[PDB]
């Protein structure tokens, strides 16, 4: 097994600390959802290759610039992370994260991830968002914009639900093995 | 770590920990912000177990069994002595504030009511003082200890058996050399987090309302200094 890591970034409403705990639990917390992640050494074995895949998490560091850059060192994979119910995450991609992202880890492949997708047929997230004038991240907006910053890929899932967890981690894996 | 703790924090939540027929006398905010405190502790626990395997495992086995020059050790774990120290006399306070909780003839069932306080002792005053000061050398000579780490591991064949040795346990999964510093290093931004949840769930008494928004502020006035006091070094 050899050892690969793992960083998600994003917005702290991005649901990254969720996406982390669901699936080192492979369960969404009946009791208690905790409000931090530590850190975790994920046993994974995809298309016949066993990894050892440690996540982190940057919660807590988005207003510590010299602090942040800190959780960067070797990282073999990123998760890019936006809530598809907040439009206003997906406008910081290109802008904060992915040149933050391109100078500490260069030639590091890039996962956009589209988190809570639960919420895209929520009523009450549509109803809210009307107010502001928005609406749900569409799949092909994400796309889009996985496609303009040279994502490796783009993909989505729900932690409330627990749909589409593995096969993020699970490709996040697939990328940090290639070259 | 010792046994008693361990057992205490053993459960997933402070709802879990306690007896089933004590959580039912409380309220459910009661019940949310102590499970948000028992993290706190939890997590707390745990920092202080990380740093005593970087001292006790570590350090204290590469000076014993390698007989490394004392100040190649000091490059690879820097301030872990003082950083021990600061969280050590922390995690003293919270598990005393439990202790002095516990219903009489329980070991488990608590409920505190006053953790604001000894929050705002913590970060103000002469130990966010050390704190600020330990954290900012700390976390400027980040790089310089993995860069140290990974040469030795590269070049010497006596210390690669050593780390393979000493962290071959289960229990020490999550816990290499370079993924100690980071856990460490992530820890202070951790703070602000959990005390805005507690706080949340601490509208009850406003004298614990207002303790627990002074200490949100002093954490984050901490956070700014650190992070305003960093530069990596470079050798
Ligand atoms: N070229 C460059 C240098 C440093 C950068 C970026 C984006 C973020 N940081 C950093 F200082 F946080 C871009």
């Amino acid at each position: 097994a050899i050892r690969k890591k793992l960083v998600i970034v994003g917005d702290g409403a991005c649901g990254k600390t969720c996406l982390l705990i669901v699936f080192s639990k492979d369960q969404f917390p009946e009791v208690y959802v905790p409000t931090v992640f530590e850190n975790y050494v994920a046993d994974i074995e995809v298309d016949g290759k066993q990894v050892e895949l440690a996540l982190w998490d940057t919660a807590g560091q988005e207003d510590y610039d010299r602090l942040r850059p800190l959780s960067y060192p070797d990282t073999d994979v990123i998760l890019m992370c936006f809530s598809i119910d907040s439009p206003d995450s997906l406008e910081n991609i290109p802008e904060k994260w992915t040149p933050e992202v391109k100078h500490f880890c260069p030639n590091v492949p890039i996962i956009l991830v589209g988190n809570k997708k639960d919420l895209r047929n929520d009523e009450h997230t549509r109803r809210e968002l009307a107010k502001m004038k928005q609406e749900p991240v569409k799949p092909e907006e994400g796309r889009d914009m996985a496609n303009r910053i040279g994502a490796f890929g783009y993909m989505e899932c729900s932690a409330k639900t627990k749909d589409g967890v593995r096969e993020v981690f699970e490709m996040a894996t697939r990328a940090a093995l290639q070259a | 770590s010792m046994e008693m703790d361990e057992k205490d924090f053993a459960a997933d939540s402070w709802s879990l920990a306690v007896d089933s027929s004590f959580l039912q006398q409380h309220k459910k905010e009661v019940m949310k912000q102590q499970d948000v405190i028992y993290e706190l502790i939890q997590t707390e626990l745990h920092h202080v177990r990380t740093l005593k395997i970087m001292t006790r495992l570590f350090r204290t086995g590469m000076l014993e069994e390698l007989h490394l020059e004392p100040g190649v050790v000091q490059g690879l774990f820097p301030c872990v002595d003082e950083l021990s120290d600061i969280h050590t006399r922390f995690l003293s306070q919270l598990l005393e504030r439990r202790r002095q909780a516990l219903c009489p003839g329980s070991t488990r069932n608590f409920v505190i009511h006053r953790l604001g306080d000894l929050l705002i002792s913590q970060f103000s005053g002469p130990s966010a003082e050390q704190m600020c000061k330990t954290y900012s050398e700390f976390c400027s000579r980040h790089s310089k200890a993995l860069k140290l780490y990974k040469e030795l591991y590269a070049r010497d064949k006596r210390f690669q058996q050593f780390i393979r040795k000493v962290t071959r346990p289960a229990v020490l999964k999550r816990h290499g050399v370079q993924e100690c510093i980071l856990l460490v290093t992530q820890r202070i931004t951790k703070y602000p987090l959990l005390i805005s949840r507690i706080l949340q769930h601490s509208h009850g008494i406003e004298e614990e309302r207002q303790d627990l928004t002074t200490a949100l502020g002093l954490v984050k006035e901490l956070l700014s200094n650190v992070d305003e006091g960093i530069y990596q070094l470079e050798k």
